[PDB]
DNA sequence: TCCGCGTCAGACTCGTTTATAGCATACGTGAG
DNA sequence: CTCACGTATGCTATAATGTGCTGACGCGG
């Protein structure tokens, strides 16, 4: 997978509720990755590495 | 017999008592030298047994019944 | 023909012997079995008649 | 040593003790210098024992006459070497430290003991904080956690007198201090004041471990580790590689870990070091033993010397890899071998090419035998070394031994018995194993490098069961179902083709022949045809009443072929057999015929000759594969230039709007499936006859011999699927997700593809590749569960003497009858004196073999209905009855006593799974699907007649369905059942209840696409909670506006209109609610996910109009990829995500409570005065209305029905029929014939269980689960006595819970979970008897069934006297 | 959350007092005399120091924690023996204690065969005589080349750098399964030494009385301890003359056999 | 959120990186 | 009976005293 920003999104999986939860992922060649997600309540979040 | 134990099957029943009976003959021939009552013609001990009880001479309840005779004539001996 | 130690020399000298009987025994890996769970602290014992 | 039993139970530490022979101080392994083990090291030869046999360490003591000598100098026992695999050491701990095993493994037994959570238990044992042991004073009660800070506190304030402490030393404190008695005594008091719902299972749960605690003698203290045990050197052994290196287990490194690390708590003990660093050391010391037990358990696993993991005791048992399923349950073999293997068309059925260098070495000490006894070898080196001379008189005893010697051959995967056959060996010159053609079907064999195992039968015993019951003449049907798996292929189907196969005229036409052998002369002289048409002269042998056969001599019109072929046909077969042109369908016919007039051996010489006359007449014709052999229809481009304008002329109507994305999708996919079959049709007539040859005269039209079609024809191989993408058209291909490409590919293989359709064709093929590697695993995991759950299933009585029995009846779906009454009670043991129609006579007893003579007979009579007795409704306990099962399918007779069914079993119905994997997916590359379910047709007039229908008549004049189920049968004269139809919800019928219809008449038309919500009501449209954006959404056009309205479904919803269910409510003009026709209920209709609504707001309906379209993506292809989790899931007894609402009992039912619009539906019995009174969901709508006297089970709600339900409602026959026929669906769906009676086995043994209420003379009291066979056992012996009566109630087990529920625990311990199964068991003190089959292999035992049934009852019987 | 030994150890080592000069001298002083309170105020607030040295040696064989305790065992022998009477600083001292302990339990624990410290550090001055030839010399030091540079034996240098051949996991990839057990024969060689050991019951009751006497005592086929030649003689009474002429006429008898059924006795010429 | 499963044999090859002070007395067994 | 040889426990004094891989399988209970 190709450094750089990637914005993918569960379809369903999690939630029987079925709701599509959007999130980013920055990918380095060399560092910590940083996650942006969203959450079945449409709070954003952040999960460093 | 030589290519298939059906008749043999037929005879006594049990595929699996037939395996018992025509183990515990050939074992007889095999070890304590028991003649054979039909013609070996080059034939294993495995064979033979199956062809005795094809044609019926061997049985459970007829080895059983020359196992006590022969170990009757024994005590007989020994008393 | 794979574990029982006794039983595949003892039932060799039976086939060259010409006796084709297997006189059978206790396979060595369920011996390494019982040591592996009393090696746990899992007392295993056999049961006698 | 021979032994009854096995128990397990928690290790004291003065057990442990027990077994060591010494305490291993230090981590020393062996000298660097002298390879010997050091002092009191890991490997001491003082503890363990020695190194050499009869020697001591230091050399003092040598040779078997030192016996037991114990040195004195270095204290090393002379014995043998061996004892070092079987003496145990030990470890004194000096921190008390936790058995991850009781600790981890949920739901734990440490915590669940002492009802504290883990993490409390946790934080003490890591040393973070104090938990409470005992405080008189109340202030601190019992097991209350605090912290650094807090224990400072009461410390000084009361102090002393309350005991609280850290790590294992209090948890082991704690367990000492409670009383298993007591707490059991206060916990019933707890259960008798106030029992809530859930609560009650926990407190009963840790209730029954109390007890069982008590009862096993386990005490609690044991958990917590004082002394640990020491594996046996050779189990964990140091060994010198080649190189002058050493490789040793893991085992040493976290041995050497954990002694370190306790060896230094010695030494801080002894210093008196600052208690944080002793504190330091008795966590690294917990994590060393918790690493050594179980690794990767408390958390991250110690990575050695690579980066991997250590291998800790635990994975050297648990793993599939561990020591149950590679060692123990399966092993490596003596006298085993393999190679590839290759044709041997000149062998017969009963033999095998086995190569002279490969029998020479399996059949080594046979040889030495009898060059001993011959006297031509003086010893067994001589004879070693004249056979690796290989001298010429070897090759003549070797020869003398293999005579009437079998051989087992396997294949890999053995997925059903026939993976393993016995064959008489050959020897051959040359390194490849020669396999019979015929047998090539059971082992699924193809010479395209594959090879086989070969294992040589040793004892008299094996050999004789290798010939009687392996051999490959005696394994002919298939155990699975009842056909000859034993069949002619590929050449042999296409040489009898060729031969019967008629031509006009030909050489020699309407000539007369005396007998076959004229013709055979005629023929091979060259002056007549194998298709010429001529009159010769047969004698056929019938037999008569007794065993006498018939002769019957008469003039028969076929042809010189046939009657060439009538001399390979045995007497007693009729000649009509070969008069018609042969193919593998009617060849499988004719040996099953064969088999069941004259018997065995006659069809295996029947066998050999076919295969050797179709190979002959096959190779004679030359028949073979030319390019212009592939014919396309010249009506092809016609066909695709008018599909492809249609086409064309939707996707311009969809930017126009009529259409989504799935209507499309559907309308594409139906006229591309359309014109693929008209191409391919347009292929097979052109090709199929379209023979023009002149007779005798004239032009006539006749069968084509081209060869392709001769080849699909006779199904020698290709199917017509296979030449349509030859020479018709490939079709539309379907992606890896399933769902099908929109362009499909028009061109064949003969036209050549281009790069585009070359590209697209590539997507379903490594779609199909991937699936082989990857499902085949999930197929096989399936045949693994169902042969551990249906092991100790064994034939163990002859006749229980039952009349119980599943109703059987004929599965007729799809109007031509699917399956038949008679094939499916074909073998079948009948029951409760079933008769012919007019009763005043038996026809049929209740104890009899079902043969194909009585079959035929039921015929005549046209027998529906029949009772036949079932595995599943038999009485026998610890087994079956061989009349509740019937005939062994393999056998073509009545099942033998002692045969292990449920292996057969599961092994039959994970075969086809297993198979059907790689199979279908290989060999087809698109998907080749028809969807176009539209209109019933009916095939043969009568009149229809419609069971279980509520359906509305609507302005058009049509009767328009609104029932769920809804099945359209067609009734002859006489009053037969005969066609079935299940029409759909939504459908128009052409005419109505019980009227005629002719011969080919359109009875009911239904859009597939599209579940339309159809109203029984008429008057306005309302929109309830329709919100737009909430829980709609709105989408306009143009020029004037049409909008369209799509119920977003909660997945898009918005949080603010979750709570809302929006429906298309019926108000009349004055706007009042229209009722539904003689109930209390509006008319409201609960739109579901997508619900396009196109008609807004305010318009007048009529009744039977069509609301809304909810789309029908059926994405679906004909797969078992599809098929399988389906069967997976019914075998586990899941209940669906929306089960169907059953009355639990029987009377008349009126309504009560609401909350909102949630029905509380209030059943009143009429006899029985407890109402039982249910919660239901607002949205799901009911099928009954309010006072009816509906019976137990009857369906409420809409909906796929719960396995349970269904059992613990109607019952077992019930249950076991939906299974079945549920499973059975699927299987079908891929052509696949799997016995009833298999999928009952397993059904039983789904049902073993069974929940208890009230007590007995025995321990029973309030919902224990114990075995059905068992409290049957216990009501006998109790209705003969009297004593308290007990209720029970069977409860149904889904395979993997199934087979943990076992009361062996080496079989659950084998199967699955082995870590829980064995803490569980070793805290009940759980002792297995080994009564199962897995039990006895494991042990290395003789099983309890076949062979081992009569010495297995022989020892069941010494039980009762010495 | 916090669940991890060596998280919360640091956590608890922290959480310590860190001691000044004049504070080190008091404590010092009544810790030799032998206070209880001192002795553990030193080591719990030195324990710092340990862990700075704990980790600095990290990635070479022992874990941090394993050298956290080891390092910890150098501290307090470090207490034991500090003299508060020299001016110069106790960081100072404790460090070469602290390093002693670590360096000699990892030379100790670390290698599965115990290797002894003598070897141990002949093997530090080999290695890094190597590093210096591999700088300078662009390939990698020979055996030959190192000892030429030590002036020590070939064979010497050759021994330990095959110690230094660190072990192979039979269970990391299994490598148990490919090695076969050399101990255990196959059944096939077992009963090829019961055909002798039955054919020698046999051979003994098939020559003299006189000679089999001697050799079954003497090998201790029937008998139990092998006799040598003089307690065979003394025995039988004989003379060390008759045992030679009683051993070469019982191989006489054995070339008799041999000629009979030799046919498996000339094998043995491969 | 955790932990339990995920076909069955067969063929071959490779492979077992690293750092550490130096010296004097003490502890203990073996060889001549 | 005595020394050499192999192995082990000992001590050293500038001050220094707080850490630290790979991520993502999927279905069920
Ligand atoms: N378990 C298992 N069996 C396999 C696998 N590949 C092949 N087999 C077995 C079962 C099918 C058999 C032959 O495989 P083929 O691909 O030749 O298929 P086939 O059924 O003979 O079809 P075809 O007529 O195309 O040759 O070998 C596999 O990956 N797993
Ligand atoms: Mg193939
Ligand atoms: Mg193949
Ligand atoms: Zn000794």
């Amino acid at each position: 997978r190709s450094p750089g920003v990637f914005f993918d999104s569960d379809k369903g999986k999690t939630h029987s509720s079925g709701k599509v939860l959007y999130n980013a992922r920055i990918i380095p060649y060399r560092g910590s990755w940083l996650d942006f997600e969203f959450d079945p309540k449409d709070n954003l979040f952040v999960r460093i590495d | 017999a030589r290519v298939t134990v059906q008749d043999a099957v037929e005879k006594i029943g049990n595929r699996f008592d037939l395996v018992l009976v025509a183990a515990r003959r050939a074992r007889q021939m095999q070890v304590g030298g028991k003649d054979p009552l039909v013609p070996e013609e080059n034939d294993k001990t495995t064979v033979i047994a199956l062809r005795e009880i094809e044609e019926g001479l061997i049985n459970n309840q007829i080895l059983d019944v020359r196992e006590r005779q022969e170990q009757q004539e024994q005590e007989a001996a020994e008393l | 023909k794979s574990d029982d130690v006794n039983g595949r020399t003892k039932m060799y000298k039976n086939i060259v012997d010409g006796n084709h009987q297997m006189e059978p025994g206790m396979p060595e890996s369920f011996n390494v079995l019982l040591k592996e769970i009393r090696s746990l602290g899992i007392n295993i014992e056999l049961e006698d008649e | 040593e021979e032994f009854d039993a096995i128990k397990i139970a928690l290790a004291s530490p003065d057990m442990i003790r027990s077994w060591s022979f010494g305490e291993v101080k230090k981590p020393e392994t062996i000298n660097y210098r002298t390879f010997k083990p050091e002092r009191d090291g890991l490997f001491c030869a003082r503890i363990f024992g020695p190194v050499k046999d009869y020697e001591c360490l230091c050399g003092k003591y040598k040779r078997l006459k030192h016996r037991g000598v114990i040195c004195e100098k270095c204290g090393v026992e002379v014995t043998q070497t061996k004892v070092r695999r079987e003496r145990m050491g030990h470890i004194e701990l000096a921190s008390p430290t936790a058995h991850i095993w009781f600790l981890k493994s949920l739901p734990s037994r440490i915590g669940l003991l002492l009802d504290m959570p883990l993490r409390d238990i946790e934080r003490v044992l890591y040393f973070e904080s104090y938990v409470v042991i005992e405080g008189g004073m109340t202030n601190l009660e019992r097991q209350q956690i605090l912290t650094e800070e807090q224990y400072l506190d009461a410390l000084e304030e009361f102090g002393d007198e309350f005991d609280a402490k850290m790590g294992a030393e209090a948890i082991q404190a704690l367990l000492k201090s409670m009383d298993l008695e007591q707490e059991c005594e206060q916990l019933r008091e707890e259960l008798n004041e106030t029992n809530s719902e859930t609560k009650r299972k926990k407190l009963t749960k840790r209730i029954k471990l109390l007890e069982a605690f008590v009862q096993s003698g386990n005490k609690p203290e044991w958990m917590i580790l004082t002394v640990l045990p020491v594996l046996p050197p050779d189990l964990r052994p140091l060994v010198p590689l080649d190189g002058g290196r050493f490789a040793t287990s893991d085992l040493n490194d976290l041995y050497r870990r954990v002694i370190n690390r306790n060896n230094r708590l010695k030494r801080l003990l002894d210093l008196a070091a600052p208690d944080i660093i002793v504190r330091n050391e008795k966590r690294m010391l917990q994590e060393a033993v918790d690493a050594l037990l179980d690794n990767g358990r408390r958390g991250r696993a110690i990575t050695g010397s690579n980066k991997r993991p250590l291998k800790s005791l635990a994975d050297m048992i648990k793993g599939k890899q561990g020591r149950f399923r590679q060692n123990l349950l399966g092993k490596r073999v003596d006298y085993s071998g393999r190679s590839v293997i290759t044709v041997g068309p000149y062998l017969r059925l009963h033999q095998c090419g086995l190569p002279k260098k490969m029998a020479l070495e399996l059949f080594k000490p046979f040889i030495y035998g009898k060059l001993e006894l011959r006297g031509l070898a003086t010893t067994i080196k001589a004879a070693k070394k004249m056979v690796e001379r290989e001298e010429a008189v070897v090759w003549d005893i070797l020869d003398e031994v293999i005579r009437e010697h079998p051989v087992l051959l396997n294949r890999a995967p053995t997925l059903h018995r026939l993976g393993i056959q016995a064959f008489e060996p050959v020897l051959i010159e040359g390194k490849a194993i020669q396999l019979h053609p015929l047998v090539c079907a059971a082992y699924n064999a193809d010479f395209d490098g594959d090879q086989m195992a070969v294992h040589v039968p040793l004892t008299l015993e094996a050999q004789l069961e290798a010939r009687a019951l392996m051999m490959s003449t005696n394994n002919i049907l298939s155990p699975a179902n009842g056909e000859p798996i034993i069949v002619p292929s590929q050449d042999v189907v296409l040489g009898l083709y060729y031969m019967t196969r008629d031509c006009v005229n030909a050489k020699g036409e309407g000539m007369v022949l005396t007998g076959p052998k004229e013709a055979e002369r005629l023929y091979r002289s060259g002056l007549a045809s194998l298709h010429a048409r001529v009159k010769v002269r047969i004698t056929e042998y019938e037999k008569d009443a007794n065993g006498e056969l018939v002769a019957k001599t008469s003039l028969k019109d076929t042809t010189v072929g046939r009657a060439i072929l009538w001399m390979i046909v045995p007497k007693g077969l009729p000649y009509s057999i070969v008069n018609q042109a042969l193919g593998k369908k009617a060849i499988s016919k004719m040996l099953n015929t064969c088999y069941r007039i004259l018997g065995l051996k006659p069809t295996v010489i029947f066998a050999d000759q076919i295969m050797y006359t179709g190979f002959a007449y096959a190779a004679r014709s030359g028949a073979s594969v030319g390019i212009d052999d592939m014919v396309i229809p010249e009506k092809k481009h016609e066909i695709i230039s008018e599909a492809e304008a249609e086409v064309a002329e939707i996707q311009e109507q969809f930017q126009s709007g009529l259409v989504t994305a799935g209507e499309r999708y559907n309308k594409v996919i139906d006229i591309w499936a359309a014109a693929n079959d008209r191409v391919s049709k347009a292929m097979m007539d052109n090709l199929q006859t379209e023979t023009v040859i002149n007779r005798d005269g004239q032009e006539e039209k006749q069968v084509s011999f081209n060869s392709i079609y001769m080849m699909a024809d006779s199904g020698a191989r290709g199917s017509a699927a296979q030449i349509r993408q030859l020479a018709g058209m490939r079709g539309l291909m379907a992606k890896p997700d399933g769902s099908i490409i929109e362009t499909p590919i028009t061109a064949n293989f003969r036209e050549g593809l281009n790069v585009l359709q070359y590209f697209i064709s590539t997507h379903g093929a490594r779609k199909g590749l991937a699936d082989t590697a990857l499902k085949t695993a999930n197929s096989g995991y399936l045949t693994r569960r169902l042969v551990d759950v249906a092991q100790d299933l064994v034939v163990t009585e002859d006749d229980c003497g039952t009349h119980e029995g599943i109703m059987m009846t004929p599965v007729i779906e799809g109007g031509d009858v699917k399956e038949p009454l008679r094939d499916r009670v074909l073998g079948r043991v009948t029951a409760e004196d079933v008769l012919k129609p007019g009763t005043a006579d038996i026809l049929v007893p209740r104890n009899t073999l079902l043969h194909e003579q009585w079959c035929d007979l039921l015929e005549e009579n046209s027998v529906d209905a029949v009772k036949v007795r079932s595995v599943v409704s038999c009485d026998t306990d610890f087994g079956v009855c061989a009349h509740c099962y019937g005939r062994d399918l393999a056998r073509g007779h009545i099942i033998n006593k002692g045969e292990a069914i449920g292996v057969i079993a599961a092994q039959s119905i994970g075969e086809p799974g297993t198979q059907l994997t790689m199979r279908t997916f290989h060999i087809g590359g698109a998907a080749s699907r028809a969807a176009a379910e539209s209109s019933i047709q009916v095939k043969n007039k009568g009149s229809i007649k419609l069971s279980n229908v509520k359906s509305v008549v609507n302005s058009s004049g049509k009767l328009v369905i609104t029932s769920r189920n809804t099945e359209l049968k067609l009734i002859d004269e006489f009053g037969r059942t005969k066609e079935s139809y299940k029409v759909p919800y939504g459908a128009v019928l052409a005419k109505g209840d019980g009227e005629q219809v002719a011969g080919g008449e359109t009875v009911a038309n239904w859009d597939p696409h599209t579940m339309p919500v159809i109203t029984e009501v008429s008057g306005f449209v309302r929109f309830t909670d329709m919100i737009d954006g909430q829980t709609i959404t709105r989408q306009t056009d143009e020029l004037t506006g049409l909008s369209s309205l799509v119920v977003l479904d909660s997945a898009e919803r918005t949080a603010g209109g979750k709570d809302l269910r929006p429906a298309l409510k019926i108000v009349d003009a004055q706007g009042n609610d229209v009722l539904i026709p003689g109930t209390d209920m509006p008319a409201q209709y609960f739109l579901p996910g997508k619900a396009i609504v196109q008609l807004e707001d305010g318009v007048q309906i009529s009744s039977g109009d069509t609301l809304a379209r909810i789309p029908q993506e059926s994405g679906g292809t004909k797969d078992i990829t599809g098929g399988l989790p389906r069967v997976a899931d019914l075998f586990e007894a899941r209940r669906p995500k929306e089960p169907a609402i059953l009355a639990e009992i029987s009377g008349i039912v009126s309504f009560g409570k609401e909350t909102k619009g949630k029905r509380r539906l209030v059943i009143t019995p009429v006899d029985g005065s407890d109402p039982y009174e249910e919660m239901i969901p607002k949205w799901r709508q009911l099928n009954v209305f309010e006072g009816e006297r509906v019976e137990r089970g009857d369906v409420i709600s809409d909906g796929p029905e719960a396995p349970h339900d269904i059992l613990r409602l109607r019952g077992v026959h019930a249950v076991t029929r939906y299974i079945v026929n549920e499973v059975q669906d699927v299987y079908r769906l891929q052509g696949v014939k799997i016995n009833d009676k298999h999928i009952e086995v397993i059904v039983r043994q789904m049902l073993r269980k069974a929940t208890i209420v009230n007590a007995g003379s025995s321990d029973f009291l309030e919902g224990e689960q114990v075995e059905y066979s068992r409290v049957k056992i216990a009501n006998r012996e109790l209705e003969a006595n009297g004593k308290v009566g007990a209720t029970y109630s069977r409860d149904l087990l889904g395979i993997t819970k199934a087979s943990l529920a076992t009361e062996s625990f080496i079989s659950a311990a084998s199967f699955q979970e082995t870590t829980r199964v064995l803490t569980e068991a070793a805290v009940a003190g759980k002792r297995d008897e080994l009564r199962g089959l897995k039990e006895n292999v494991i042990v290395g035992r003789l099983i309890p069934a076949g062979t081992g049934y009569a010495y297995h009852q022989d020892r069941m019987r010494r039980r009762a006297a010495g | 959350r916090v669940l991890d030994a060596t998280q919360l150890y640091l956590g608890e080592i922290g959480y310590s007092p860190l001691l000044t000069a004049e504070e080190e001298v008091y404590f010092a002083r009544r810790a030799l005399r032998g206070d209880v309170a001192s002795r553990r105020r030193m080591i719990e607030s030195n324990l710092r120091l340990v862990v700075k040295i704990a980790r600095r040696y990290g990635n070479r064989g022992l874990a941090l924690l394993d050298l956290i305790e080891e390092g910890n065992l150098g501290l307090i022998r470090a207490v034991e023996k500090f003299d508060p009477e020299r001016g110069f600083r106790f960081s100072t001292y404790a460090t070469w204690w602290i390093r002693q302990t670590i360096e000699r339990a990892i030379m100790n624990q670390t290698r599965t065969i115990r290797l002894p410290i003598h070897i141990v550090k002949e093997l530090n001055v080999y290695l890094r005589t190597a590093r210096e030839l591999s700088h300078k010399l662009d390939h990698e030091p020979s055996a030959e080349e190192i000892a030429e540079q030590l002036d020590k034996p070939v064979d010497d240098v050759s021994r330990m750098l095959r110690l230094n051949e660190r072990i192979t996991s039979v269970d990391t990839p299994a490598l148990l399964d490919i090695l076969a057990d050399e101990k255990e024969n196959g059944p096939e060689d077992t009963t090829q030494d019961d055909d002798m050991k039955q054919s020698i019951v046999k051979w003994l009751f098939e020559l003299n009385a006189k000679q089999r006497e001697v050799l079954a005592r003497r090998f201790g086929l029937l008998g139990y301890e092998a006799a040598t030649l003089e307690d065979v003689g003394r025995e039988i009474g004989l003379t060390r003359e008759r045992v030679r002429q009683i051993q070469v006429e019982g191989l006489r008898r054995l070339r008799e056999i041999l000629q009979t059924q030799g046919l498996n006795i000339e094998a043995l010429f491969l």
